[PDB]
């Protein structure tokens, strides 16, 4: 609560002193390598209490930016780009869903808005690119369109695809089986069982293929490129 | 590494500590 | 109240004061605040001083200065 | 040993904790400066309980030296009169912060600043026995309401609001600090205990009774000089506009019992007249200026301004059960005056109209409110039975005794009030519901219920028993009365 | 010399301290600070076997993520937080285009309808801003609005500006001369000589821009810090003294664009 906040800010306050003692030091013997431009970036950042819990089997890119409370389950990848910020609430991920490149979630930061809604991700949920999910439920088993504009308080529920570009209002569910797609969210067609199966069969190879990243992106860091960056 | 290797600094950091223990000095011995 | 706490805590103030007065979050450096907090104690302690000082190096002159003035009958 | 120390420190230290806490903590800032007021509310109230209202002398005091040569200092201190008004001033605080409570996002934290600046500062006025401070203290109120009035005015025409308000006091403030000079130059201090005792020149009298007179004439709504009050008065926040006529009126009029009747014992006795002709002509013009007028708020100011005139002939008619009537009905004024702009308030905090022409028929509609404006009026109808009655009355019989005439006009005042608030409340809350204007609109919720409930417990209870505010300072007033004179 | 190691030493010992007191405020948090570490972000990694084949001439930001077989051709660019995933098939990105910010490229694995092909990028072709192409076919010489989300199966001729904002469905051809936005297909207008001129001009433009880009972003330490104080100490300038003393002082030309990229 309130008094773990004080012990934080007094961490602060310590963290700091030995950090302006540790400049003085290396700074007396005549070394400026603190003064670099490094990218003080985390891929999990946290606030105070919320420090995002990541299944091991999971993959996460290094270019996400995962922040606040999200839960992310087995088997779900987190890939180059998604912003996935869950700071007021939970942001629960399903086991084996996929957020693609350059997607993000919300949490709808500002509390003026009415309640704040907690975001849930169903399992096996093919996220698509650019996903703009701004603090909606979605149910498992189901695809998401490139360029969606997923709204607060969506409930998308099992296979409620969800066509590219995308603007579905907020607080208006999509229907199961159904596709719902333009400017804003209207019925277009049902959906149809080829891409039911298209659906876990695209999921299933996302998942792999992430699989496969994780496998070579958490190679070595290859010292090769470390000394052709410092020899310049 | 293990020097400095700087003859200008070096005069600095040793006048800011004889200072400094003139300060303490100062303050003990008044 | 002892001169010293008053001293300290005023020090501290300013010590916020002109930190946060730069638009800088207030315990931007915690050295230069203990610091601060020493230098309020060492002032208020020496203004105290040099109060009392001034009173009684003003009172054996006024008393100088009265008794001039009675000399003139 | 509760003493008057901590009742200044504590609100200080509510600022001085506010001052550094961030501003996205808003949650904190509100809990924590409600918490300070109450703490500080408690503190007034444990006074009561050890007031020993035995002695003619005063109560706990505390001494810090102003001068190298002590020859003036701060000299704390209550006798039988400023501790009520201490109790008042701690307890209206709360009610402050309480109404000002939801919107307090957009506020800030600077918004308590200034009220709990503000609280010490009225604590430090009533407890001042040293007269030169007093006048620092008394003028020091200037900047906290300046701000109030300006930063959150309702309206954008709150530019030439606080400028009256502002000028109008620093007049008065400088005639009257130009006294204070001539007396610490002729008796040699300002100490109140020393200078009450010293023999004065008539001719001198006169002169440093107008001086006063020329400050206190403005706290206290005049003839010549009350502009400043409805002008500067309607557009102030709810939660600050609630202290104009709180703590912020009695200043001038408390400042004639402290330090006008027994300072010059012979200069009120030969002015007595003079303040009867304006009293009394006061509340029967400001009366009749209530009648026309259309804004809600203004209505209660001039019924504030009819009040404090009545009160004003009272407290200069001296007799031992004056100057009591004189502060109960001050008392009293201060609870109903505080309610009824609360009460008008939460109306504008819902439609933002301020106009009677616009309200009409709420009694269809939240019967809650209804019911509490009704009673608060009828407090303001002057009825027995509330506190107000044990507060005029008193003053009746402490003008009639001494002058018949005076008596007359002051109760036509009480005739009079029973034009306008009547008129109001009819108009306001037992019209003709109107669905043109007024579309939709809620009743008082959990927050603005329990902000009445002090309010009328404590109206009740100083209207029916009466006794212990009365049991608590009849000593002093009996002291006040018989000064000077030894017959 | 001697005064010089017993400064080194007490360097050492005020490190050693600091470094303590760093890890006691660590601990005093309770450990619910995630570690800063260091960037495991890599630029052209290899997906499966294959490797990014990345011209010399080409821009590419620190902050992409080149993946994949990536065919890049000479003069082009890839800017800031741009994706080229080319896991699955091959993206050959043309000479002379510029893949701008945010933008992402993503080819369908073989199998999106039966017929997938790998995407391919033209020359002098310009992107826009966080522009979603996936396995699109963009031949040389064409715009592309910004924030543009061309489907599987488009192909857009030359000249044929799609409009910002828009939703090409899935295999939407658009003629060379058209311009085509919004979110189902909806042709607008046809092209004009004064909108041709300027596509070759922004085309150019963004090529003769990207180099200083690439420059500013390839500096190393000893170097940047070295053009920090410059651009310090040549902030503001002061004719007075300067005319008084008798001195003249000219911006180094490290600190000097080029004139091509002024207005
Ligand atoms: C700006 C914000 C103000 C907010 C606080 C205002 C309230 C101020 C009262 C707080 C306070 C400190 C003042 C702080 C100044 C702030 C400095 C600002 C810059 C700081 C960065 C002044 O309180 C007392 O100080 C005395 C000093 O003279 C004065 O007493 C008059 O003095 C006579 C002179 O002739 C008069 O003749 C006479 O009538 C009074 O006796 C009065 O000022 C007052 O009584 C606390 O008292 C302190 O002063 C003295 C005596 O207690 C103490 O030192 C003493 O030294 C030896 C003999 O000196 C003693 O042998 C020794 O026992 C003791 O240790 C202190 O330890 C402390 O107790
Ligand atoms: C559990 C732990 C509890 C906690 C333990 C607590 C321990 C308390 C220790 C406090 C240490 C106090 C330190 C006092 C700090 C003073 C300020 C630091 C001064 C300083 O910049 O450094 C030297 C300068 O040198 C002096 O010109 C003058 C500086 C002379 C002063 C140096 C004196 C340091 C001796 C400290 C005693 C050594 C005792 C060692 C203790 C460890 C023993 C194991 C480096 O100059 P520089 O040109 O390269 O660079 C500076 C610097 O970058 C900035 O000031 C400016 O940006 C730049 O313009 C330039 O001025
Ligand atoms: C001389 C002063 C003495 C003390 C003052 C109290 C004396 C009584 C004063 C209040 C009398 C009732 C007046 C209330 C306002 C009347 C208009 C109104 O607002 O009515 C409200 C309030 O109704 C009431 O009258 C409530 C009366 C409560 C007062 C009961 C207490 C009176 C005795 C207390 C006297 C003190 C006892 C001695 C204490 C020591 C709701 O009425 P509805 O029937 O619901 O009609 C509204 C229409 N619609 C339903 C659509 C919303
Ligand atoms: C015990 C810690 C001493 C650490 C001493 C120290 O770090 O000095 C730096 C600071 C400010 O100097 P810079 O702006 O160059 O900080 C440059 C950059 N922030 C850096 O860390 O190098 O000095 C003070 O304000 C303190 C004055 C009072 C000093 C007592
Ligand atoms: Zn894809």
């Amino acid at each position: 609560g309130t008094l773990g906040r004080a012990f934080y800010s007094v961490g602060f306050w310590i963290r700091e002193t030995g950090q302006a003692l540790d400049r003085l030091g290396c700074r007396l013997q005549g070394k400026n390598y603190f003064r670099e431009q490094l990218s003080r970036h985390r891929t999990l950042m946290n606030v105070f209490d919320k420090a995002p819990i990541v299944d091991k089997e999971a993959f996460v890119a290094p270019s996400a930016s995962v922040i606040g409370d999200v839960h992310i389950g087995r088997g779900s990848s987190i890939w180059y780009g998604c912003v996935l910020r869950g700071d007021v609430n939970t942001v629960s991920v399903g086991s084996g869903t996929n957020i693609q490149d350059n997607s993000l979630v919300h949490v709808a930061k500002s509390n003026l808005s009415g309640k704040v809604h907690p975001t849930i991700i169903g399992d096996n949920v093919t996220i698509g690119h650019s996903a703009v999910l701004h603090g909606c439920t979605v149910e498992d088993e189901t695809f998401i369109g490139m360029g969606a504009t997923l709204l607060d308080g969506v409930v998308v529920e099992k296979h409620g695809m969800v066509a590219a570009g995308a603007l579905v209002r907020q607080n208006t569910r999509i229907p199961s089986g159904e596709v719902w797609g333009g400017n804003p969210a209207r019925f277009l067609r049902k959906l149809t069982d080829e891409e039911i199966a298209f659906i876990s069969q695209s999921a299933t190879n996302y998942s792999n293929l992430a699989q496969a990243h994780a496998a070579e992106n958490a190679k070595p860091l290859n010292v090769i490129e470390f000394e052709k960056v410092l020899r310049k | 590494p293990k020097v400095s290797e700087d003859k200008n600094r070096n005069y600095a950091v040793v006048a800011g500590v004889v200072a400094i223990v003139g300060s303490i000095g100062w303050y003990l011995k008044a | 109240i002892s001169a010293t706490m008053v001293g300290a805590l005023l020090g501290l103030g300013t010590q916020m004061y002109s930190n946060a007065l730069r638009k800088l979050p207030y315990m931007r450096h915690p050295w230069e605040h203990v610091v601060g907090m020493g230098l309020g104690a060492v002032f208020a302690n020496q203004l105290v001083k040099w109060d009392v000082k001034l009173k009684e190096d003003l009172d054996v002159m006024l008393a100088k200065a009265r008794a001039a003035n009675e000399r003139r009958y | 040993y509760f003493n008057l120390s901590g009742l200044i420190l504590c609100p200080v230290l509510g600022s001085i904790i506010l001052l550094f806490i961030p501003n996205s903590r808003i949650r904190l800032i509100r809990l924590i400066g409600l918490c300070a007021s109450l703490i500080t509310f408690l503190y007034s109230l444990v006074l009561w309980i050890q007031f020993d209202s035995s002695t003619a002398k005063f109560q706990f005091v505390e001494s810090l030296r102003w001068l190298p040569y002590e020859n003036i200092n701060f000299y704390l201190g209550i006798d039988g009169i400023s501790l009520f008004f201490v109790i008042l001033t701690t307890f209206l605080i709360p009610i402050c912060i309480l109404v000002g409570w939801s919107g307090m996002r957009s506020y800030g934290k600077e918004y308590i600043i200034a009220f709990l600046i503000c609280e010490f500062l009225m604590i430090a006025v009533f407890c001042m026995l040293d007269l030169l401070l007093f006048y620092v203290f008394f003028e020091s109120v200037l900047i906290p309401m300046f701000i109030i009035i300006g930063v959150w005015g309702s309206r954008q025409r709150k530019i030439k609001a606080a400028y009256q308000f502002f000028l109008y006091t620093l007049l008065g403030s400088l005639f009257m600090l130009l006294a204070i000079l001539l007396i610490l130059f002729q008796t040699g201090t300002t100490d109140l205990q020393i200078l009450l005792t010293t023999e004065f020149s008539e001719r001198r009298q006169i002169f440093l009774w107008i001086a006063f007179f020329a400050s206190f004439a403005v706290k206290v709504p005049m003839v010549p000089v009350h502009i400043w009050l409805p002008e500067a008065h309607v557009e102030a926040p709810t939660a600050g506009s609630v202290i104009l006529a709180g703590i912020l009126l009695k200043f001038g009029t408390y400042g004639f019992l402290r330090f006008s009747i027994p300072m010059f014992p012979e200069a009120t006795l030969c002015f007595t007249p003079f303040i009867y002709t304006l009293s009394a002509i006061a509340i029967i013009y400001t009366s009749l200026t209530t009648l026309r007028q259309i804004d809600l708020k203004k209505i209660i100011a001039y019924s504030s301004v009819a009040h404090m005139n009545l009160v004003t002939i009272g407290m200069f008619s001296l007799n031992i059960q004056g100057i009591g009537g004189s502060i109960l009905l001050m008392l009293s004024h201060g609870l109903v005056s505080s309610a009824l702009f609360l009460c008008v308030g939460v109306l504008y905090d819902r439609h933002k109209t301020r106009l009677v022409r616009y309200y009409g028929g709420l009694v269809s509609t939240m019967p809650n409110f209804s019911t509490i404006f009704f009673f608060f009026t009828l407090a303001n109808m002057s009825l027995p039975g509330t506190s107000s009655f044990i507060g005029e009355f008193l003053i009746l019989v402490g003008a009639f005794q001494r002058n018949s005439l005076v008596a007359t006009l002051a109760a036509l005042g009480m005739i009079l009030g029973a034009a306008y608030s009547l008129w109001l409340y009819n108009r306001v809350v037992s019209g003709n519901l109107k669905p043109d204007f007024l579309h939709k609109f809620s009743d008082l919720n959990g927050r603005e219920v329990f902000i009445f409930i002090p309010f009328l417990v404590g109206l009740v209870w100083m209207g029916v028993y009466p006794k212990v505010f009365l049991d608590c300072m009849h000593t002093s007033v009996s002291n006040l009365v018989q000064h000077g004179k030894f017959h | 010399g001697t005064l010089g190691r017993a400064i080194y030493t007490v360097g050492n010992w005020i490190r050693g301290t600091g470094q303590a007191l760093d890890r006691v405020g660590s601990l005093l948090q309770g450990s619910h600070r995630i570690e800063e570490h260091l960037s495991r972000h890599r630029t052209l990694m290899n997906v499966f076997d294959k490797s990014p084949l990345v011209d010399k001439d080409v821009f590419v930001a620190p902050s992409a993520s080149v993946i994949g077989d990536v065919q890049i051709g000479k003069g082009s660019s890839i800017w800031y937080g741009c994706v080229l995933r080319g896991d699955v098939n091959n993206i050959s990105v043309g000479s002379g285009t510029n893949i701008q910010d945010n933008t992402l490229v993503h080819v369908a694995k073989t199998n999106i309808s039966g017929k997938v092909l790998p995407t391919l990028i033209g020359d002098n072709v310009t992107v826009g801003h966080s522009a979603v192409i996936h396995g699109c076919t963009v031949e040389d010489d064409a715009f592309v609005g910004m924030g543009a989300t061309l489907l599987d199966g488009v192909v857009v001729e030359k000249h044929a500006m799609v409009a910002a904002g828009s939703l090409v469905k899935q295999n939407t051809r658009i003629p060379s001369g058209e311009v085509w936005g919004g979110n189902p297909a909806k042709f607008m207008r046809k092209l004009t000589d004064e909108e041709i001129v300027y596509i070759s001009q922004s085309a150019k433009n963004y090529i003769n821009l990207a180099q200083i880009h690439a420059s500013e972003n390839s500096k190393s330490f000893e170097q940047i810090e070295v053009e920090r104080a410059l651009r310090k100490k040549y902030a503001r300038k002061d004719e007075d003294y300067d005319s008084m003393l008798g001195i003249t002082r000219e911006t180094p030309p490290e600190l000097i664009l080029p004139d091509n990229v002024l207005p």
